[PDB]
Formats: C-alpha cells, structure tokens, sequence
C-alpha cells in the first residue's frame, strides 16, 4: 500500500484476524498511509488491543513506531490520560529481559515532547540504564537529553535515575563507547568529562564530543572526526592569502564537481595561483604566496615552465579546461596579458609553419590575425614581434589566407605609422591569386599606404585589377587607400601619380591605369567615391590627404579595450561573450487596507435579505498564483447581518486547478444547489501571475536575437522618463526597468530601458521602453513613448504594451 | 450556428438537457454517462454504470440529482455532488432506451425496448403503475413541462400519450359508461391493448424512435426509422394537422423542436443533421458535420442552447445573441431579444428571473430604440435593409404592439428603420435607405414622412439612428447632415445614460460619459474597461466591472454598493435603483444606499460626529473609516481614527508634536520609531523629549553630542557613563571636552586601555597628575609633543545659559 488514502475499513478487518502476520501487515499499512499523510484514527481500538503487554517484539515495535509520528492525533482507542495506551503496559515493555523491546520503548517514549506522557518517559530511562550494546548506552544519553528537552530543564531530569537521568553523557566519556547528547544546556561536569574523553575516544562518539567542544592544542590525537575539525583549526593559524596550498580540504573538494572536466579546470586554477603572486595587472591575476614554487631559476631542473606550457592551449586539453588554461597562462606570466598573449597567439594564428593552426575558414583566421596584432597596439614591444609573424601568416598563399592577414595588418599600420614600411613587399606577393574581396581590400591598403617604401605598384596591383574574384567592399577600401605617401617615389610602369589616377578610378571615376580596375561602383550605399575624389589635395602625400588618414588612427587606440584591439586570444573570448552573467444571495463590499504592514482585503458581507442564509461560511480561494494567507473566518451572512470579515492576501503561489480570473471569494449559506456561491470583491489582474526577473544588457541582447520584438505600440503617458509612471506600472505587470539600449547626445537621447521578466505563463517577457522626449527639432510625436515589446511567443508582450499607460484604483466606503 | 461545446466521447445513445441549469447529460454505448457543465467547460460527473450501451439518460432535478437508465435493465439514480448511487430500481427486463422523472414524489419512469414504460415509487415499497400498449419498442419517453402527461415514441408505428399518475392513460366517456377503448370496428379500428384511451397518436413512418415538444407548444415532432419526420398534435390526435418533413436519407433517430427559432431540428442515423422549416414542414437545408450517425437529440427545456448527440460524441450548439442593446426607464428594462423569450425586472442576486410587461421588443428587432424623454419605444420590423419595412411604436411603461388601434398611441407605419432622436419626441428614419426626418405634428412621432434625404450611411439600429459603413454615425433631427461620427475602441456595446440624447463610449481605461454629438463630460476612474456602466443622467454613476455593482462616484464619494452572485451589465440607472441584465438576460436590481455615500458626504463636509453613526459593518472596510482617516497633514480626519498604533505614530509627525508619537512608537514596540520621533522632537524644539527617546533607542553618544549644544552638563555626564561601557569613542569621549575639565575621558580611556589618548587629554587641561597616572599604569613617555598640544590649556567655559535647551521654550499650536 504505496499510498492509498481510502482503505481504513479493510485495515480494521486485517488488524485482528487471529493471524499475527495479518495484524503486523495491517499496522504496517497504517504507518505507510500516515507517513505519506492519510487517514488513520478509525482503527485505533483494534490496533491497540492485540499488542499491548507482550514481549513479542515485532508487533510491539510496530506499535512503538506509530507512537512518534501521530500519537497525539489518534484518540478512538487511546483517548487522553497520563498512562495512555501508548504507555501503561509498555512499562512491561520497558521492563522485559529482551533489550530490544525495552530499548525501542525507551527510545520512542522519551522522544516525544508530549506532556501526556511526561511521567511515563521519565523512569523509561530504566530500559537502557543497563547497556547491552553501544546502541543501548547511546540510546540512553539521547533519551535523557530528550527528557530534558521535554519540560524537565530543572530537577525531573538532571541527576541519575539509578545510573542516568542526564548522566549517561558523563558516563559515556569514560565508557568504551561515546556519544554526547549534551550539545546544549546540560551538565557542566559532562562537558568537562568530554574533554578528558578527547584522549580516550570512540570515533562516532568523538564527532558527538567534538560538535560540542572543538580546538585542540595538539596536532591531532587520531580518527576522521578530530581530523575534520583540525583543517578548520589550521586555517585559523594561517588565514593569510587564502589557504594557498589546500589542507585537508582537498578530499571533499574533488566530489564537489564530479561532472568531470570542471574539477581539472578548477585544479589548474589553484595550481597556477600557487606558482607565484605576480604583479596582478589585467589578466596577470595570480594570488596566493609569492614564493612557494617560485618562478624561473636557470639552474632549476627540469624547471617550472614545463607546467606553465600546459596552460598555453589551443585546446590541448578539453574546452572547459582550455578556457581556464588560456587565462591561466596569461595570469602567471605576462607584462599584463599582452606578452604571454602574443606567444600564445603566435601558436594559434594562421601560418605556413604548421597546418594545425591554419584553417581555410576566413573569419576565424582573420580574428586570429587581429588578436595577435592587438598585442602590439597594447604594448610596443609586440609591434616588432607581430609584423614578421604576420608576413609568415601571409605565406600560406591561398587567396583567403593572404586576405585575412592583409586586413588586420593594414589597421596596425594606421596605429603604427611608417614603422611597418618593411612589410609592404611581403604583402603584395599573395594578391594575385585571388577569389575574394578581403585580399584585394587589404593588399590595396598596404601597398597603397606604403608607396614611398616600394616602387613595384603598377605591376602588383595590375594583375589583380584585371583579375576577378568578389569585389564589393574592395572599392571602399581601395578608394580611401591607393595613392598615399610621398608624391613620386614609385615607378614600375606607373609611378605614385598613376596610382592616384587609379585610386580615383577604382573609387568611382574612369581612367586607363593598372589595365583598369576590377569594379568602380562602391560597397554599401552610404560610402560612395566622392569624399576621396575631392581629396588627394596634395597627390598621395603626407599632408592633409588619404596619407594623413592612413598614417593616423581613428580616435584613441591603446590597450585591449577593443580600440584597434580584440581583447585577448580569440578562441578564449567566444566563451567569455557567451557568459551572459544573468542575475444563496450574498452582498459584498470591499477595499484593501494595510495596517502595520499587514496586507488584507477587507470585505464586508451583507445580507440585505430577510431570508435565511444560515449555514454561512466564508472562504477566500487560491486561484493560481493568487493565494489566501488566511480566509475570512466568521460564520456571518445571517438574516440582516452586516459584518466586517478580513481576508488576508498573497500574490505569489503555484497554480491551482480552479479558475484563473480576478479574485474568487466564496460565501456559503443555505441552499442545496448553490450551497457555494462565488461573488466578487474588487479587481485583481491576470498580470499578477507573471513573475519578475531581470536582465543585464548581455541577456537582453541575447534574448533580442533569440526571438523577435518587432511588435511595438506607442503608449500614451510615457511622456515621462523610465523612472516615474512607467517603472511603477511595469512593476505591477511584474516587470522591471533595467539596463539601457541608448546612444544619447544632442540629437539622440530617447530614454531606453531593457526589461525582463520570466512569466509563469511558459514565456519570459521583455521590452524596450523608448521615450520620445524631444532632443530634436522634429520629434517622433513629441512626448510619449513607443514601447517595443515581446515575450517568448508575445502573449505577454501585449501586457507590457498597455500596462505602462496608466493604472490606479481607490474607493472610500 | 456557433459551437459552444463539443466533446468527443464516442457514441452517445441518449442525451438530455437539464431544465434547471445550462447542463447536458449523455449516455454512451461505451457504458459511460457524463454530466457536463457545457457553458463552464467542467466535467461534473462520469460513471461507468453498465458494461454495454446505456441508451437512456435524464435529469432528476427535483432535488439535485440525475437519473440514468441502462441496458442493465435498471433505472439508477445518481448524485452529481457526492458521486454516489442514491437508489437503484428495476425498470424492466430489456434495454432502458429513455428514462424520465416524475415530480410528484421521487417516482422514476423508464421506457424500455421490452414494449412497456413503467413508473416505480422508491419512497414506498410500491410499484405504482406500469403503462402498456406497445407491440414493439418504446424508444423514447419525454416530459412536457407539465408532469401530468408524457409522450412515448415507439416503433410499433405509434406515439402513445400517457398518464403517469394514471394507471396507463386516464379517460372516461360522459356520453356512456363504457370504456373508451373498443376492440371492435367503431368509428376507428384498433385492438384491446389499453385500459382506456386518452390519446393514441399516429407515429407511422415505420415506427418513431423519438418524440419531443417545443417548450410553449402542445405540438410534437417525431423522427422515425425511414427518412421522414412527421409533426403531430398530441392534444387532439388530429390527422388534419400532420405534415411530413422530407430531406433525410436514412433512418431518422430523432426530431425535436428548436425552442428559440421557428424551425424544427432533426438528426438522422445516416451522416446528416437536417434542419426543417416549421412554417412549411420540408427541408430548408442539410448539414453534414461528419461525425457520422446521430442516435439522439435534445432541445433545451430551459430554452438555453440546443444539442444533438452523434456517434463521435455530442455538440451543444448556439443560435443565440450576445451583448444586446438596451435601456432602462423607471422600473422597465427594454432589451433586444435573447433566449428564454422576454423576461426582466426584480431579484438582486439570484440567477432566477421573472416577467413584467416592459417589452421594448415584441417582433423581430430591426431597431429597438428609446425616446429621449423616455415615453415611446420604436421597434422596427419586417427586417430588411432595402428601403421599406414596418415600424411599430410602443408606449414605454407597459408595451403592446398597439395600445388601441383607435388611439394615436401604439400606431405603426412604414419605414425601413425609424429611430428616435433629440428634441425629445422626434425621430429620424430611413425609408429610401437615406436620412429622412420624422414628425407626426405634436407628441412622440409615429407617422412616416418622405421629405429630406441624404446619400451617406445606411440604415440599421441605434437610439439616435446609428448607421455604419465605416464608423458609428449620429444623425440629426431635421437635417440630412451627419451630426457627428464617432470612432473608438469598443467592448461590443453602446451605453446610453437613459436619455437617448446622450451616449457613453468605452475607451482604453474605463468608459467616458458623453453628451449628444461627441463631447466628453467626464472619465470614470477604474483601471480596466467596464462591461457596462450607466449614469443616473449625471452625478451618481453606478457600474458593473465584475460581479459587483459599485458606484464610480456619488458627490465625490466612492463606494462599492453591493455584489451580486452573477456577472452582469448595468441596464442603466433611471431612479435610485440601478437595474442590470446580463448576456442570458437575468435581472438584478440594486437600491442606491445611504451607506458608503453618507459616510464620505459627511467626512467631506468635516463632520466626524455624523460620521460615527455612519460607521456600520456594511461599509467599515479597513481604510475608508479606520485608517483612511489618518490622511491629513494638519490632522482633522487623523484625530478621529488613531486606534492603530501606526496611525497614532503617523498622526504625531503630521502635527509635529511627538508626545503622542512616543506612545504610539512604544505600542509599535520599536526602537526606530523612538529615534525618528526623537529627531522630530528636536525639530519642535525641546531636548528633554529627545533625551528620553534617544536614551531608550541607546543613542547615548548622539545625546552626548547633543548635550553641550543643548547646554546641559548634568545630563551630558549621564550619557558619558552609559557610553563608556559601549566604548563608543565618539560618545563617551565627547563629554569631557564639553565640560571645562577633562577628567571624564581620562578614566574611560584608561578602561579602553588607550593610555596615550587619556594622558594627552588630561595633561592639556593641566591634569598632568591624572595624565601621569595613565603613563605610570601603562607605558610611560609623556614628554613627546604631537601635531596637537600635549599640555596646553584646555579650559572652556561650559554653557553660559542658565536655562538649557532641554527647557527650550514652547507654546505649541
């Protein structure tokens, strides 16, 4: 009988039957239905009658079982007395020669904090005063303590009965087996006795002595219990810069992340931390101790650095461990992050050296070039390293492989003015075999800026200019680029001037030069030719032309703040980006009142009628996410009764199977068809059910992408900013205004709120409230705001859309 | 036709409509019976009462029960509230096809396929009667709304009308003493197979499977095994009244009358359900719903919906109206037609209804419209949207078609539509499907007029002649011109004040009440759109927005007057009463009370003495009397209710006299209140009151600070000691400075162990001896001269004021 709540009639029958097995099974079936929480008092006389005196342990044990989980509730066969049918003949049970029945009886009897059993539990310590097992003596210290807990904090429970009444706790210390139920409030002499016992311990018993009294002067003295306290005590005597090298903490710690890569990744972190405490700049974070595994002697054999190499990773162990490991290389050794990121990047970025680090997918290659290159932009020393490695990247000599390479290096030159003169000659080489945009773009920029340095350019450019591949974006990049630097410093059959001619043709003009350009018609609609066409005031010469622009870098460009940079090593970053970091007539009148922060729905129940409505009961219901914190409890609604009855309200619950409308309120009365009527007290909305939750800009952005929010409305009374009406109203449809999606200035400055919720509707809810408050001569519609809304199938989107207008209720009875 | 309900259950042999409530029972061939709340969508019960087909099903609503008959050969009675079998009885010896319940005593009738229908009395031991005649199966037994007679449809080619209180049927010749039944050729030929004959009816269509009545007619229609339906008079057994409806293709299981339409609805065991003309008695149209065969039919005796049972399940289907146009005059609701004929007026919480003569509608409603003075009703008839029909005007208090044909009142004339309009006796009509104006020449206008025409909009309903083709257009009195057009969001309704000059329109929050043309007088405060609400011409606006009728406002007061037990629409407010009718159109009325209204009419006119009487438990709530009256910043209302320890606290800061605060603060059992009121106290000016508070919040150090500022020296010392012990070094420390000598610090600091600080303080005052004590007890060296003096005079003249600022003067207003 797993859980069957109607079966009590059969149990009575089964409980006495003249067959002992049946009786045991019955009583067992009662236990299992109560434990789940089901019907049990009908049976009581039957249950109690067979078992009572006997020394036959199994039925007695079963009855003994049922007296610690419901004795108080059941009363057919027990009623209320001092020597109840729980203990009257269980004084026999306590005083049987078999330890088990006595012991069991003692154990339940003393366990209860019952006051209708207080006297019978007190000399119940007799059953276990003699200690036939470790179990008997432990059973005794726990039972005396449980007696002490049960209203006997004074002389009824404190001395000895004949050996224990609160003194097993003392005795246990010096006896062969220990266990101290003495944790609080008990004899001082036993506490003292436990200390002595630390030495003459029994190990289970030591965990009991130890919860009470901890800290040792020793190293130990033995056993897991003492050992477990000991690592706590050690952390005290050296708190300083974490544990560093984990103590006896290490054993539990592995299981704490049994799923399976995460342990190594964690372990790797600690091992890296431990090596050294470095400068602790941007991603140079290694704490713990400065010297404890050093770094870098030149006589150390086979050195520290061997372990450091693991941390430099491509994936060399698996991805979770990889992400931890790349950060960890950066963390022990660099200048900041820059130094060790360049080494690390050199390995990752595409080459002709190894083909286990090159790939023909263009974005990844490109990104890897940008990561290597960002290190230079960060720190100078890296410029010198980066440029020759970049030329190796080029040497791959696939159209695309060159292409990616050329694209970053060209950015580097914008930063690094006439420093990378050397690269230009390498960069031209792979520009001729071509099937893509990227190669043309980049090459034309290097060869263009670099012209003073070289003289090749008609020849290199011209094979490509009459070759094909994909050429949209090529136009833009060649347009600003081709002439640049020194007015007449090249010549192969086209000097720098031919280049300016070319540069202009490629931009949007027409001219025979480099055997004509591939295309002329520019990239995306805004860019066009014209700016540059106007430009080249002084023909490709460092002055105030293309050259200027080329040998200068747009805004601030420093660090790895992503200003001509990309922020570490490209593969590690994907993982970091991913991390969102999300945090019968009846009359009612009613108002909601709050006194001393108690929120209640006031209801007055009125019988305007002369007719009888007796049988009157009042209930507030649990609909779904609405709940009663206590229904109105008066038996009112009688002939010409006016009553004030208070129903307390909650807003947060779990969905019930009954209707999901406004608030259900139920009054009952006389009638047999409609004994229960549902009638209303004032408004509560569907919107309550939504649950508020919040987003950060990353979670908002991810969800924006994840599912559409095209749906918009413009809501009146969003004249005001985010903070005022809009927040308060948004709150009531369990929403909250978080992070921005705005871009403010002297022409821009709609207020933008990123909203989130996680509705109990199987959807989230998100929105952006844009408040069109004029920051221009031509506003949208002046003050008002357009709320762009969604939910996960946009079923709550709509709630956001209208619950940001207005919202107010009041009455004054 | 609209599908209200459709639940696939599999082959439903029996179907019955509850006459009390809008419920359906179905008995299935699968042996399951189900009771459905078809409007609510909630399964009431489900019983497998027999293995095989259960062919008959009935409601036994005399006490809240359902009755079923199955092929167990029994009529069983079942509880729908307790789900138990109330009683079981032996109907017959074969299939119970249909069962019917007597309302005389708990007698049950069962019709069987063993050729008898019997009635059995449970209450006693008796089987009271057996009604015999059939020679082949009584397929169905059906109640009329009177309980005296029943009809049975049997497949021996007859319909037998029975008496249930009678032995079989009940009749006796007054022209002879002999039995009505003749077994010989008389004026008709039949056998001897009855006790007597009251009415043997034709059923010839090779046996009639079912018979049923229209709720208000003696006429019955029967569907039979062939492919015809035959309509019979059961009240005379005429054969000059019986017409045959032809359309079906195979054995017609049933045919019953549609209560609410002038059509007869039939269903057959082919695959079609066919609808029949009830003024022509032949098939108007056939529908296939492709659930295959239909073995049962049902027409609602509560005139709700209509239902037919099929071999896949059953459907209850809808041919009814939703949201009808209406207006209330003084005690008369006038509404546009809905099910259950004409009803209205009276009740206030019951879903019962009762009749009064106030029918605005008494013929197909092309238009129903009130006079703006409310003295006539215009009902436009003979449908059409061509250019002509008829319009009949009725008098508003009690309505006939014509009142007298010899009197100006109740006349009729032609006009496609006619609808009343302002000037308060006028009407405007369409009689060419243009806007024509109507006069009669004095009194409420009844006579057709052809002058004046327009070329915009198209005739329909209204109350000011509403016409639509893209908007709701109000038309003028004596001008062809459009008076104005309204475009707004609606909840399917148009709400009139009661006078039909004015109109109320529903908007995004609540409703707005407006005058003639579109001019907004005010907006009803309430978050959501109300279902309906009406204004007693202006001022007292009463509305429904849920299940309760509450006043938006009366004289600036706000109240919920009372709740009803059903959702409802306000019919309008004309008089003190507000009258309501819902979708089904059951009435509720409510007297506008002097409950909530008097209380706040009184509080507004600053009467508190009046207001105490006014306080009743029909309007007490929690915050409109006992805590709403704690909402004046110069307490007035606040003074009156102050019973809550919080309201008392509040009251005190709003005056600025915190003498009451401390006590409320006390009774709020809280420290925070004492410190905050103490601060307010310092603000009224007096520091005695501040001290007491601040002392018990334990801000001895704030006090220490306050105290020279206040100019006490005695009190300042008390603070020093009781802050000494706390080691508040910006409490105990203060006071020594503040008195002319520093000695207080010296000891406190000694106890802190701050010997240095203690010496410096002491030494400077020239208490070098104490300074030395501190040095000697602790580490010496007192010689050192810090960035502050270590021995330069400290003396201050403490507080020149003789009366202190604990004794700050006050008068208090």
């Amino acid at each position: 009988m797993d859980s069957e709540p109607p079966s009590e009639i059969s149990l009575k029958n089964d409980l006495e039957k003249g067959d002992v097995k049946s009786k045991t099974e019955a009583l067992k079936k009662v236990i299992i239905m109560i434990l789940n929480g089901e019907k049990l008092p009908g049976l009581l006389m039957t249950i109690i009658r067979f078992v009572l005196p006997l020394q036959d342990h199994t039925i007695k044990k079963l009855l003994l079982v049922f007296w610690e989980i419901v004795p108080k509730t059941t009363p057919d066969g027990r009623l209320l007395h001092e020597m109840i049918l729980v203990c009257d003949a269980y004084r026999k049970d306590l005083q049987h020669p078999n330890e088990f029945i006595r012991g069991s009886t003692l154990r339940f009897l003393c366990k209860l904090k019952e006051a209708e059993l207080l006297e019978p539990l007190m000399p119940a310590i007799r059953a276990c005063l003699e200690h036939r097992h470790s179990y008997v003596r432990r059973n005794a210290v726990l039972a005396i303590y449980t007696i002490y807990r049960n209203f006997e904090h004074l002389i009824p429970d404190a001395p000895e009965l004949i050996h224990d009444f609160l003194v097993n706790e003392k005795d246990a210390s010096c006896k062969r087996n220990a266990f101290m139920m003495l944790i609080h409030a008990d004899q001082d002499r036993a506490l003292d006795y436990l200390s002595t016992c630390i030495d003459q311990v029994q190990t289970f018993g030591d965990i009991l002595q130890l919860v009470i009294v901890e800290l040792i002067y020793k190293v130990c003295h033995a056993n897991p219990s003492e050992r477990a306290r000991f690592i706590r005590c050690i952390y005290n005597l050296l708190q300083s810069s974490s544990p560093a090298v984990k103590y006896e903490a290490a054993g539990t710690l592995v299981t704490l992340s049994s799923a399976p890569t995460a342990i190594k990744a964690a372990a790797q972190c600690y091992i890296d931390l431990i090596i050294k405490e470095s400068d602790n700049n941007v991603k140079l974070i290694v704490l713990d101790r400065l010297v404890e595994l050093k770094e870098h002697p030149a006589h150390e054999r086979v050195l520290q650095d061997l372990v450091m190499d693991i941390l430099r990773v491509l994936s060399t162990p698996d991805l979770e461990v990889r992400k931890k490991t790349l950060q960890l290389a950066l963390d022990l050794v660099s200048s900041r992050n820059v130094e060790e990121l360049v080494i690390v990047l050199k390995k990752e970025v595409i080459k002709t050296n190894n083909v286990s680090e090159h790939e023909d997918t263009d974005k990844y290659r490109q990104l890897l070039v940008r990561t290597l290159h960002s290190c230079s932009v960060r720190f100078p020393d890296m410029a010198a390293n980066v440029i020759p490695v970049l030329m190796e990247f080029l040497s791959d000599s696939n159209e695309a492989a060159a292409a990616d390479v050329l694209e970053f290096v060209r950015e580097a030159i914008q930063r690094f003015d006439n420093l990378r003169m050397l690269i230009v000659e390498k960069m031209l080489e792979v520009f001729h075999a071509i099937k893509s945009v990227k190669i043309y773009r980049g090459a034309l920029w290097i060869l263009g800026e670099y012209c003073s340095t070289k003289e090749d350019i008609q020849s290199v450019m011209t094979e490509v200019r009459r070759s094909l591949g994909e050429i949209p974006i090529v136009e833009s990049e060649i347009k600003k680029e081709a002439g640049e630097l020194k007015p007449e410093e090249e010549i192969t059959v086209g000097p720098v001037q031919k280049l300016v001619t070319e540069m202009g043709t490629y931009a949007t003009q027409s001219a025979l030069s480099s055997s004509r350009p591939t295309k002329k018609e520019e990239d995306r609609p805004p860019l066009r030719g014209f700016l540059l066409d106007g430009d080249f005031f002084v023909a490709a010469s460092l002055a105030t032309t293309l050259t200027k622009i080329a040998l200068r870098y747009v805004a601030l460009v420093q660090e790895k703040k992503k200003q001509n940079s990309f922020v570490a090593e490209a593969m590690l970053l994907m993982a970091t980006i991913l991390h969102l970091g999300k945090s019968d007539p009846v009359y009612a009148e009613a108002y909601v009142h709050v006194n001393q922060y108690d929120i209640v729905l006031d209801v007055l129940v009125v019988n305007q009628t002369s007719d009888t409505l007796q049988n009157c009961t009042l209930e507030l219901a649990t609909l779904g996410d609405l709940k009663l914190v206590e229904k109105p409890s008066p038996l009112t609604l009688a002939p010409h009764d006016f009553a004030n009855i208070k129903a307390n309200v909650k807003v947060a619950s779990t969905e019930n199977g009954i209707i999901f409308g406004n608030i259900v309120y139920d009054v009952s009365g006389a009638a047999s068809d409609r004994n229960c009527v549902v009638l209303s007290d004032i408004h509560i909305d569907i919107m309550d059910y939504i649950q508020p939750a919040t987003c950060t800009d990353a979670e908002f952005r991810q969800m924006w992408a994840e599912f559409e929010w095209e749906n918009k409305v413009t809501v009146n009374t969003n004249m005001t900013d985010l903070n005022d009406y809009l927040q308060h109203i948004l709150k009531s449809t369990n929403m909250k205004c978080l992070t921005p999606e705005k871009a403010l200035s002297g022409y821009c400055g709609f207020m933008a709120a990123n909203l989130y919720a996680r509705s109990i509707f199987g959807e989230d809810a998100l929105a952006n409230v844009s408040i069109e408050k004029p920051v221009h001569q031509g506003p949208d519609a002046a003050v008002t705001g357009h709320i762009r809304i969604r939910a996960k199938s946009q079923g709550m989107a709509l709630s956001l859309g209208d619950k940001i207008n207005l919202s107010q209720k009041k009455t004054s009875l | 036709m609209l599908t209200k309900f459709e639940t696939k259950s599999a082959r439903v042999k029996g179907l019955s409509f509850h006459p009390k409530r809008p419920w359906i029972l179905t008995s299935l061939h699968n042996g399951v019976i189900q009771l459905w709340d078809y409007r609510m969508c909630t399964l009431i019960d489900k019983f497998d009462e027999h293995d095989g087909p259960v062919r008959g099903i009935d409601f036994h609503k005399q006490q809240p029960l359902f009755v079923s008959g199955g092929d167990d050969y029994k009529i069983k009675v079942w509880n729908y509230k307790l789900r138990r079998c109330l009683f079981t009885l032996l109907g017959h010896l074969d299939y119970i096809r249909t069962t019917f319940f007597h309302h005389e005593y708990p007698w049950i009738l069962s019709a069987s396929d063993d050729q008898t229908i019997r009635v059995w009395n449970w209450q006693s031991r008796t089987c009271v009667c057996v009604l015999t005649g059939h020679n082949h199966y009584v397929m169905c037994a059906q109640f009329h709304p009177s309980e005296d007679l029943v009809v049975s449809a049997s497949l021996d080619q007859t319909v037998r009308v029975w008496d249930i209180s009678g032995l079989r049927k009940k009749n006796l010749s007054p022209g002879a003493v002999e039995s009505d039944v003749r077994g010989i050729t008389g004026v008709d030929l039949f056998g001897t197979t009855d006790a007597v004959v009251k009415h043997v009816l034709e059923g010839h269509d090779r046996g009639v499977n079912w018979a049923a009545f229209h709720p208000t007619m003696p006429l019955i229609v029967s569907g039979a095994d062939d492919r015809q339906v035959k309509i019979w008079r059961m009240n005379e057994s005429k054969a000059w009244e019986v017409d045959t409806c032809r359309g079906h293709y195979n054995n017609v299981s049933c045919a019953v009358f549609h209560p609410r339409q002038e059509l007869i609805l039939s269903n057959s065991e082919d695959k079609s359900i066919r609808v029949w003309d009830m003024s022509k008695r032949t098939g108007v149209q056939t529908f296939r719903r492709d659930h295959d065969r239909f073995w049962v039919l049902a027409a609602h005796p509560n005139l709700n919906l209509f239902a037919a049972g099929h071999d896949g399940g059953m459907i209850v289907f809808k041919l009814e109206r939703e949201r009808p146009a209406y207006a209330v005059h003084g005690n008369m609701l006038h509404y546009v037609k809905d099910r259950f004929l004409r009803q209205l007026d009276f009740n206030s919480s019951k879903d019962v209804a009762v009749m009064q003569l106030r029918s605005g509608s008494k013929f197909p409603v092309f238009n129903m419209s009130y006079n703006p003075a409310e003295n006539a009703v215009l009902l436009c008839t003979r449908a059409s949207n061509l250019e002509n029909s008829t319009y009949d005007l009725y008098t508003i208090p009690k309505d006939a078609d014509s009142q007298n044909p010899d009197a100006p009142e109740g006349k009729r004339s032609s006009g496609l539509t006619a609808v009343w309009v302002a000037r308060n006796r006028f009407a405007v009509l369409d009689r060419m499907h243009s806007l024509l104006i109507k006069n009669l020449k004095n009194e409420i206008t009844k006579k057709i007029q052809v002058p004046n025409c327009d070329e915009i909009f198209y005739a329909g309903t209204g109350n000011l002649l509403l016409r639509d083709a893209d908007s709701i257009t109000l038309f003028d009195v004596q001008q062809k011109r459009t008076l104005a057009s309204v475009k707004i969001s609606k909840v399917k309704y148009v709400i009139w004040s009661a006078d039909m000059s004015h109109v109320a329109l529903l908007a995004k929050h609540a409703i707005v009440i407006c005058n003639r043309k579109l001019d907004a007088l005010c907006n009803i405060h309430e978050n959501i759109r109300v279902k309906s609400g009406a204004w007693d011409e202006s001022g007292v606006f009463i509305y429904t927005t849920s299940n309760h009728i509450k006043y938006a406002v009366t004289t600036g007061d706000h109240g919920i007057i009372r709740t009803l037990d059903l959702p409802i629409y306000v019919t309008r407010v004309k008089g003190n009463n507000v009258y309501c009718l819902d979708r089904e159109c059951r009435p509720r009325v409510l007297t506008i009370d002097p409950t909530e209204f008097k209380f706040k009419l009184a509080l507004i006119n600053r009467k508190y003495d009046e207001v105490l009487h006014m306080v009743r438990n029909a309007k007490l709530v929690g915050q409109s009397i006992i805590a709403y009256l704690q909402k004046k910043g110069y307490p007035e209302v606040a003074l009156h209710f102050v019973k809550d320890e919080k309201t008392r606290f509040s009251l005190a800061l709003e005056c600025g006299n915190i003498e009451i605060a401390l006590e409320a603060a006390k009774a709020l059992d809280d420290k925070n209140c004492w410190e905050k009121l103490g601060e307010v106290a310092l603000l009224q000016g007096n520091h005695q009151i501040v001290e007491m508070c601040y002392q018990r919040t334990k801000n001895f150090d704030k006090l220490s600070f306050l105290y020279l500022i206040t100019g006490n020296l005695e009190k300042l010392r008390k603070m020093m000691k009781i802050a000494e012990i706390r080691k508040d070094m910006s409490g105990h420390y203060q006071n020594a400075l503040y008195l002319g000598d520093v000695s207080e610090r010296v000891r406190i600091l000694k106890n802190c162990g701050q010997k240095s600080l203690a010496y410096l303080s002491a030494a400077t005052h020239g208490l070098d001896e104490e300074a030395e004590s501190l040095k000697e007890t602790f580490d010496p060296e007192k010689e050192t001269i810090p960035d502050i003096d270590p021995n330069a005079k400290l003396l201050q003249p403490p507080a020149p004021i003789m009366p202190l600022d604990t004794n700050w003067p006050l008068l208090t207003v």
